[PDB]
């Protein structure tokens, strides 16, 4: 029974560990996309300036 | 001898697992009902013999 | 606005497709324990005379067969639903493309 | 022919797209949750299987 309880927490840990990785990449993508808008904004700033 | 045969058969069924390949799809084993006695009756049977 | 919404539709279309693929991978994984239970029940039929009995292992094996049957049915329903959602999402992408044109 | 109703039409199309997208995302979340639940349930039930077969074999050996 201890193995089976050990197995249960292993499967629960595995699923949440799966989702956390799924969130880091989605947050990483929004980081690069957010950073890329800054580089473009120097464009119309130059035209306005 | 009867109990030895049953013990060997049940030991084999316990020994086989999801990894084993001697498996097959046996549909309808739920709907089939072949039973002669309950475990309490079987225990009483052995007790009376003893 | 139509451009940005078309992009979001693209995100959800693949999320539906990936859900479909992982779920079909899950059903075949669920298939095997049912035939394991059926082989075990065949061995229960092999039991001789008095030792053939309505014991707790046999009863809960029948219950196991029933439960895996139920989980297969529910998983197949979810497959069909997510397929329908994917088709609708492709249709929305089509409408947004037409409006953009 | 509908000078400002055109804006209402474009608004309608956009909000239809948004609602469909939100429903789709909810459905993906529910699908993942039900998959995890079923996997865990089947494993718990099979280990119960193994324990009950072991108990029956023990009783047979005793008799």
């Amino acid at each position: 029974e201890r193995v089976n309880d050990l197995a249960f927490w292993k499967s629960e840990i595995t699923h949440e560990l799966d989702e956390m990785i799924g969130e880091t990449n989605a947050l990483t993508d929004i980081k690069r996309r957010l950073e890329r808008g800054l580089i473009e904004t120097e464009g119309p700033l130059q035209v306005s300036r | 001898e009867d109990k030895s045969s049953a013990q060997y058969i049940d030991e084999n069924c316990f020994n086989l697992r999801s990894t084993s390949d001697s498996i097959s799809f046996f549909h309808g084993v739920e709907k089939f009902d072949g039973t002669v006695s309950i475990p309490e009756t079987w225990a009483k049977f052995s007790n009376d013999n003893i | 606005k139509l451009q940005t919404q078309l992009a979001k539709i693209l995100q959800e279309i693949f999320q539906a497709e990936n859900t479909i693929m992982l779920l079909e991978r899950a059903i075949v994984a669920k298939e095997y324990p049912l035939k394991m239970a059926q082989t075990m029940l065949a061995c229960r039929t092999r039991r001789p005379n008095v030792e053939l009995c309505r014991d707790v292992p046999q009863f809960r094996l029948v219950n196991e067969v029933f439960t895996i049957d139920d989980t297969l049915q529910t998983l197949k329903l979810r497959l069909r639903e997510t397929q329908d959602t994917l088709q609708l999402l492709v249709m929305t992408k089509s409408r947004l493309e037409h409006e953009l044109a | 022919y509908t000078p400002r109703d055109w804006d209402r039409s474009n608004d309608l199309q956009i909000r239809n797209a948004e609602a469909s997208r939100l429903w789709a995302s909810r459905l993906t979340g529910d699908s993942l949750r039900i998959m995890q639940d079923k996997d865990q349930l089947i494993h718990q039930m099979q280990e119960g299987t193994s324990r009950n077969l072991g108990q029956r074999l023990s009783d047979l050996g005793f008799w």
